[PDB]
């Protein structure tokens, strides 16, 4: 199983941002990573974005799940 | 490296390694739920002691 | 909080400073290529004096 | 209790906005470097082929 | 006759300096070794600076 | 165990010095003791 978790990263990592494979970053697959937000994290052309903050997006929620036995605060209802 | 500018620059490749890391693990735990190991008083007592005494 | 018993993190932070010292350890240096940049000149430069005493 | 997950997501929007200053100065990174680059190897040519 | 051949091969190293500087780039991105033939690497606490 | 070879020409240059953890460890030992140790008489 340690080379199916390597291969995760290091076929998200050339996919998302930067790398003949070196120019398929250039132009970056940052346009399919776009699409996402709105459209206003804008400047991700060579200081990337959108190739960071997906990972402290998933390091957040990976949080959440350990936060919520504790604070579980839910009537017999549901929010507004 | 400007300061030291002696035989005592081979030490001061790895004092960027140390500004790196808690320059990193401070700055994530700034996010919604994220937790910081230097929050915790355990390691900083082995970040100091390891390295201060390295020194005398 | 004021936590306590301590046999946690610390063992985890040297496991850390395997990996910090394998990743900056390959970093190109300006600095460092500006120093190979004399030499090669002053080589092919008494080069040409070498066939200037194998002819005179 | 966390709308102050908003307030550390909305200044990380700022930072968006210098974000494309940045390109152009990670644009100009290595440029020099590229280009420190580019004149070792014209000087080691022209200083050698008249020489010979 | 020496010093037109001791001249010929001062000429034929230079013109075998010039064709392994175009061995070591064949692209912008090229390589990091191709490039670390001219410009230098040594052992450890060579450059100062 | 490349993780070795690539660092080992720096290791015994400084932990020398660098690798005195013994204090860190001696102090690390007696503390786990003393919060035994109130826990102990509680």
């Amino acid at each position: 199983a340690s080379v199916v978790p390597l291969k995760d990263r290091r076929l998200l990592e050339v996919k998302l941002g930067e790398l003949d494979f070196t120019p398929s970053g250039i132009a970056g697959a940052f346009q399919r990573g776009y699409y996402r937000y709105y459209n206003k994290y804008v400047n991700v052309k060579k200081g990337s974005v959108a190739g960071l903050s997906m990972v402290l997006a998933a390091y957040v929620v990976f949080n959440y799940c350990r936060s919520y036995k504790e604070l579980k605060h839910e009537r017999l209802r549901k929010y507004h | 490296m400007a300061i030291h500018n002696q035989k005592g620059q081979t030490w001061s490749l790895m004092l960027m390694s140390l500004i790196m890391f808690i320059g990193s693990t401070n700055i994530l735990g700034l996010l919604p739920h994220s937790f910081t190991p230097t929050t915790q008083l355990s390691m900083n007592l082995g970040m100091a002691i390891p390295l201060w005494s390295a020194t005398v | 909080d004021t936590s306590t018993w301590f046999i946690t993190i610390t063992s985890m932070i040297m496991t850390l400073f395997i990996l910090f010292q394998l990743k900056i350890s390959n970093y190109s240096y300006p600095a460092s290529p500006e120093s190979i940049e004399l030499k090669t000149q002053k080589h092919s430069t008494p080069w040409e004096m070498k066939w200037t005493k194998i002819y005179l | 209790e966390t709308f102050s997950a908003i307030s550390t997501i909305g200044v990380l929007v700022y930072i968006v906005k210098k974000y494309g200053a940045s390109i152009g100065a990670f644009a100009d990174k290595l440029n020099e470097q590229k280009i420190a680059q580019l004149e070792e190897v014209k000087q080691a040519s022209i200083k050698q082929i008249q020489d010979a | 006759a020496e010093f037109l051949s001791l001249s010929k091969a001062r000429i034929e190293a230079y013109e075998k300096e010039l064709e392994k500087m175009k061995n070591i780039i064949p692209f912008d991105q090229m390589t990091i070794e191709d490039l670390n033939e001219v410009f230098p690497e040594t052992k450890l606490d060579k450059k100062k600076y | 165990q490349f993780q070795f070879t690539g660092i080992k020409k720096y290791f015994n240059s400084y932990t020398l010095t660098g690798r005195m953890n013994c204090v860190l460890a001696t102090y690390g030992g007696i503390a786990l003791l003393v919060l035994y140790f109130k826990l102990r008489s509680k």
